[PDB]
RNA sequence: GGGGCCUUAGCUCAGCUGGGAGAGCGCCUGCUGCAGGAGGUCAGCGGUUCGAUCCCGCUAGGCUCC
RNA sequence: GGGGCCUUAGCUCAGGGGAGAGCGCCUGCUCGCAGGAGGUCAGCGGUUCGAUCCCGCUAGGCUCCACCA
RNA sequence: AGGCCCAGGCGACUGUUUAGCAAAAACACAGGUCUCUGCGAAGCCGUAAGGCGAAGUAUAGGGGCUGACGCCUGCCCGGUG
RNA sequence: GAUAUUGAAUGUUGGUAAUUGACCUUCUAACCCGCCGCCCUUAUCGGGCGGGGAGACAGUGUCAGGUGGGCAGUUUGACUGGGGCGGUCGCCUCCUAAAAGGUAACGGAGGCGCCCAAAGGUUCCCUCAGAAUGGUUGGAAAUCAUUCGCAGAGUGUAAAG
């Protein structure tokens, strides 16, 4: 009851969602496997589940949309038990292209809920997915196209998965709207329209504040400039700005 | 920056010289061949680690 | 039809007025049928009935 | 009291620091917004000189200034 | 009056090593591209192997003081 | 045994105040609001016992600010509480 | 918050070899009642007795941390053409400084709070700035070569010597 004024109200959803999970696993002695809860949700569920302890795997390391496994003090889990079917998605590579927006339009379009998949894994060698073991059939079998590409999907193990740009700038304050129209070089008052309309997000939470004070090794996510961290925060200059760096990806 | 050392009698353990080195400029522990008055020679005294 | 800043779909009006000495060009809201601004400013002193 | 600056058309001020009295606004005319009108001893008075708001003489008045 | 701070390209700002970056403006190309435009680095005189970034002064703009009889 | 009138600032008003240089535009005020307080109330005095609060009980009691009445009381929760 | 006053049980979870911990709930008998009845007793005190409530909590003691101008003791520099404000406070060099030395002012100018493992020691050897004249790049200015050349250079760094 006393944990909502912590998360946004929107977020109130996923938390009353969350504290039935932690429900189960103390009650019943149980591990508990989640729908690859988005990066945000991540956050949120470390934070509703307490220290029933937690694990989160992605398949590879340094996937966004990841599985939760919430277990007790016993039952440490292993890599299989997350229920992950990877895959390779094969085309004909020489005339066709791929790109990540083809194949999530192409998986949102067999049906695929954005909790059943993880991450798009694109290596110079291979185009890559990973999936919840419960839909990897019906994803194999209704996943014949992806933009003009036909494509098929080979089952693969976890091995198999084939896994910048540095701007050193200064900023006035470290608040929200002063860092986005840094990063996205933008006059402020438009970059406070941004804020406030709820277009940025600041590590997955979008944060409407823009006084909102950023710290460093902050993933933000301005919807029309895409995704950029501020990796640094380097000392003051002469003339008193915030020497700071960012990295787009 | 320039720092404040001891070099000791590398045979007897004499803390026997106080100086100074630049350790940008002298990071490895500087030796000298400086008289021991315990030993009443000279001898190698190296810089304490 | 236009973009606001934000990304969403917008329609404006852009009247155009024949009227010698009195011509203008005004850009409205078509929603809020409100001005945006017009090339000549009419002031409420110059004409009672409507001002650009 | 002492210094300082201006007085100009209906109104308000330009005019180089003599080179030949103007603008804006208002007003009067016709047209359909336009041009075109009027209007001054250039505060007044009298020297300079080829012409003087213009140069100086010579008095108003108001401001600037302690 | 005194102190304290400021003066960089159209605009916003990077920056003892020979003055940049974005945007605007121009080049051709149709939400990104592709090269330009533009600087007495407030000024001055000097420290020196070179000064936007030393150092001393002059502007100007802000800021804080100018009290006690 | 009242001088009166016109106009303006301040305070609504009657009250109160620097005994002995200040009576006021200062205080108070009725009204407003905020806040605490479920009763061995909070608050306060006292080391405590014992008290006030109250022989009261949230339409009550304490504290802060505002100050009749009329119209009203905007924006800012980063900082501090 | 720990600990004493402070007990009994039931669970559950530690750690030692069945005892001792931790926590949850329950209990009543300590403790508490500014609740009721009865008595001491003509008594809104107090005490006793019996109910009831609450209960090993609270309260109180010791110890600990936090908060704490509510209160307490104090501190809050000197120079200074009055004080405040500004500036300054130690060290080095020069000038003032009156041809020994020393010498003041909120007098005139600058430095320092290091640096260097060689920029120290010694041995041997050497001579600098700049200019003229000639030179593919190459220019006033890189690199040669020639002549001239008390130093017009250099001496880690301020200045003087
Ligand atoms: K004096």
């Amino acid at each position: 009851s006393d944990i909502y004024q912590h998360f946004r109200k929107d977020e109130r959803a996923f938390i009353d969602q969350a504290l039935e999970w932690k429900r189960i696993v103390q009650e019943q002695y149980r591990m508990k496997l989640t729908d690859f809860l988005d990066p945000r949700e991540q956050v949120i569920l470390s934070a509703v589940t307490g220290q029933v302890g937690l694990a989160f795997s992605g398949g590879y390391d340094r996937a966004e949309r990841k599985r939760a496994i919430l277990f007790p003090e016993y039952i440490t889990p292993e890599e299989s038990d997350f229920e992950l079917q990877a895959f390779n998605v094969r085309y004909a590579d020489k005339f066709v292209s791929v790109d990540h927006r083809s194949l999530l339009g192409a998986l949102m379009g067999i049906g695929l809920k954005r909790q059943k998949f993880g991450d798009i894994v694109f290596s110079e060698t291979a185009v890559q997915l990973i999936v919840s073991a419960d839909t990897a059939d019906f994803v194999a079998a209704q996943l014949t196209q992806a933009g003009k590409a036909a494509v098929s999907l080979e089952k693969i193990d976890l091995s198999d998965l084939n896994i910048v740009e540095i701007r050193d700038d200064t900023v006035s304050s470290l608040r929200l709207d002063a860092v986005c129209a840094s990063m996205s070089r933008q006059s402020r008052q438009k970059s406070q329209t941004l804020v406030k309309n709820g277009l940025v997000k600041v590590n997955w939470k979008v944060v409407e504040d823009p006084s909102y004070i950023v710290a460093e090794g902050d993933m933000l996510s301005i919807r029309g400039f895409g995704r950029c961290s501020l990796t640094k925060i380097e000392g003051k200059t002469k003339k008193d700005k915030w020497r700071v760096t960012f990295e787009r990806q | 920056m320039r720092v404040n050392i001891t070099l000791a009698c590398t045979e007897c353990g004499e803390r026997n010289y106080i100086s100074k080195k630049n350790k940008r400029n002298n990071p490895d522990r500087v030796e000298f061949k400086k008289y021991c008055p315990r030993d009443k020679k000279s001898t190698l005294h190296r810089e304490t680690k | 039809k236009s973009r606001n800043e934000i990304g969403d779909e917008t329609v404006r009006k852009l009247y155009v007025e024949i009227m010698g000495r009195h011509s203008n060009i005004i850009l409205t809201d078509a929603a809020e049928n409100v001005i945006i601004d017009g090339l000549k400013h009419l002031s409420p002193s110059m004409n009672s009935y409507r001002t650009v």
